[PDB]
């Protein structure tokens, strides 16, 4: 009951329907293969009552995080998908229910304070574009850190995860651009948002922290213009 | 260990080696550990990240009970060579009414590669009485 | 089945917007130009952004007349100046000639004119959602200015003059109608759920409508509506 | 679910890859068959926290319990083996791990008394050497009661009782000796040592003691030299 790639070790939502494939020799990049096709399970976030949510932004949370990071901040060029992998330890007395959703090109946004005429810019600031690998939180999880509602956000790849019932959940996320490659370090593809939708509850004498566990896995990466 | 002690009566030794640890823990209690294995000629990792890097297993208690690590291609051979280092990964969740600490057990044995030479005689009983 | 398709929900030509060329009060300086921004209008702001990518070509067209409806046979010029070249800084200025930079000569008193546009992005498909930056500039401190905006976008412009040597006393009002065709989509999105501020930012505000409606209990639906 | 012989009712390791056989014509005994060959349910262990373990000698805990105790008293030859399975009875809130283990040719040992020079003869007991039905208990379980360390006791036939996982041991013991026939009121060939690796715990409000409980069967018994 496990499985292993690249001396890494640790139902499937595939998006859109379709599996990630390279890009055909049209329409000389370097295939990294196993060595950047591994397992990165990154931290690990303690989920609580009255918590929000959390975000990531994907070609982001790995630019500083091992071999994939290195390319990453070198090559002028990058594509690839991923394969992500959302899991939650909790007991058989612990309640709740978490909204898994990859949000193609998400744009957070930012929030007017209250009374002013609104005119002037207002912006998220670069810890809320780039959150890294800590991720950020939710100020607003209602409207999705953004205008759309939450309660339309299961037009996008989704999956629940509900304590009950199974607590992983795995999405397959094919490479989604208006162009055939693009740069890791401006452009963040997608993010995934861990929604607790019904809150967490518990009684006393339980565990406080459920550790929602995030690991995600590059597929058919790919690079061109390497520099120093 | 059983290949502790026997690798003392001899000066050389090569192969892989397994260690497998089995979590007595409650049947409850759920958590993931991060065991990780560094090789010669590196440092003990300093946190957890650079663990998580390459040779590692993660390691849920829920769903086994027991896990294995094999090691490659060990010898002594001369005049740091490796290091196993078990991390939390998340934390040690627990149902109510439920002991919150538990313990592990860690096995180890050799593997069908290796082997042995130059049989010596061994450091362990010198016993300087002469009564014995 | 044929009137929820994605080619019948974008089609009908609306009212982009208007524009104004301006001979008569401190003005006098007849000649506007037009960015061409096809969200202008907050309402088919939401029909957009209900997908990620588009690609779509546009077909425009101008109704033009006077302060008073009235069309005593001027003749316009409507210049459409394609992306990435640079716009009249006058009404005599040498870039009304040029070439290489479609012109249209119409009379009021003829029917309205009509023209398409390509698709013109350097990508495959439009999108107005765009994650990060479009450039290196960066020891910023903190300044967040152009994140979520993208070049790929910019379809054209649009400047009209009077054709007149001398200054006409006249104001010339222009609708422009645009009608998407041959489009494609991708991606889709949520509708916006909150109240748009900034033209080109997805930003809101604190006070945060509720997506529906209230009612009194959550047993009992007798009075308004939930 | 349950498997019965000569009217006794109530995975498995097969100690040194042989399956207990009788012997050959050489190299005329008396074999009970079922009337000796049931299953022997001895009593119960409660089993605590801070225990240290417990031990048998197999041909010694029968000799005074019903048929198989007969024969054996008054024969003076015997041979043969065991199926021994060992039950544990606890709780999903229980946790804890038990080393079953037969060490053959089991020689219990005496400890000196801290300061002395040590020469004069030391010795255990006749409790501690044949213990009987009871059981005896480890004064000293790291080192076996014997100059053996625990950690090694891994090389005999063994088999771990895990609370989380099975509850249950079976070891099954071929007649192992250095003569075909041996004395069984004189010669105890082996002994099973249940022994607490990992202690026992639990939350207020549970059960302390945890039964464990043994019950044996011999199997391929013969005898000879019957006396009154």
């Amino acid at each position: 009951a496990q499985l292993t790639v690249g001396n890494s070790t640790i139902n499937i939502v595939l998006s859109y329907g379709e599996w990630p494939g390279y890009c055909p020799s049209t329409d000389k990049p370097t295939r990294p293969d196993v060595s950047v096709n591994r397992f990165y399970t990154l931290s690990t976030k303690s989920w609580k009552t009255e918590s929000t949510g959390w975000y990531w932004k994907f070609p982001d949370v790995l630019n500083d995080t091992g071999v994939f990071g290195q390319n990453a901040q070198f090559h002028y060029l990058y594509r690839s998908g991923f394969c992500m992998h959302v899991q939650c330890n909790a007991s058989k007395f612990h309640q709740g229910a978490l909204l898994v959703v990859v949000i193609p090109e998400f744009v957070v946004a930012a929030s007017s304070p209250a009374t002013k005429p609104n005119g002037q810019g207002l912006y998220p600031d670069f810890a809320h574009t780039n959150p890294g690998k800590e991720g950020q939180v939710f100020r607003d999880p209602y409207v999705l850190d953004a205008g759309i509602p939450l309660s339309q956000a299961l037009v996008f790849p989704h999956q629940w995860i509900n304590l009950r019932t199974n607590n992983c959940a795995t999405i397959i996320m094919p490479y989604v651009n208006a162009l055939p490659f693009d740069s890791a370090l401006n452009h963040s593809n997608f993010g995934l948002a861990v929604i607790p939708i019904s809150p967490l509850k518990y009684c006393n004498g339980a565990t406080t922290e459920v550790p929602i566990t995030l690991t995600i896995a590059p597929l058919n990466s790919e690079f061109s213009g390497l520099r120093q | 260990t059983m290949v502790g002690q026997i690798c003392r009566y001899y000066t050389q030794w090569s192969g892989s080696l397994k260690v497998t640890f089995m979590f007595t823990g409650s049947f409850m209690a759920t958590g993931k550990m991060l065991i990780a294995y560094t090789p010669p000629g590196s440092a003990q990792p300093t946190t957890r990240e650079a663990a998580m890097l390459g040779t590692h297993i993660v390691w849920d208690f829920g769903l086994q009970s027991s896990v294995t690590l094999v090691i490659p291609w060990i010898s002594n051979t001369h005049f740091a060579t490796g290091i196993v280092t078990i991390w939390y990964q998340t934390n040690f969740v627990v149902p109510p009414d439920t002991p919150s600490e538990a313990n592990i057990i860690a096995l180890g044995a050799a593997q069908e590669n290796f082997t042995l030479k130059l049989c010596k005689d061994t450091d362990e009983i010198r016993q300087t009485a002469e009564y014995q | 089945v044929n009137e929820a398709s994605v080619e019948h929900f974008y089609s009908r030509a609306g009212l982009v917007g208007v524009v104004e060329v301006k001979d008569s009060g401190t003005s006098q300086d007849g000649y506007t130009v037009w960015p061409i921004d096809v969200m202008g209008f907050v309402q088919q702001r939401r029909k957009l952004e209900l997908s990620t990518y588009m690609r779509f070509d546009a077909e425009f067209t101008f109704v033009s007349n006077l302060n008073d409806s009235t069309t005593p046979g001027m003749l316009l010029q409507y210049m459409y100046v394609p992306p990435g070249a640079p716009k009249p800084d006058g009404r005599k200025s040498y870039q009304w000639q040029t070439a290489t930079n479609p012109s249209i000569f119409a009379k009021l008193s003829d029917p309205p004119p009509q023209v398409s546009v390509p698709f013109m992005s350097p990508a495959s498909a439009y999108q107005w959602f765009y994650d990060g930056y479009p450039t290196f500039g960066e020891h910023k401190q903190a300044t967040n200015l152009q994140y979520g905006q993208c070049p790929n976008n910019m379809m054209g412009h649009f400047a009209i003059r009077t054709v007149s040597e001398s200054t006409t006393g006249k104001n010339v009002h222009v609708r422009v109608y645009m009608r998407i065709k041959h489009v494609r989509a991708w991606v889709p999105r949520p509708f916006r759920s909150q109240a748009y501020m900034v033209k080109n930012y997805p930003t809101y505000s604190q006070t945060i409508s509720n997506t529906a409606a209230d009612r009194a209990s959550i047993t009992t639906t007798d009075y308004e509506g939930g």
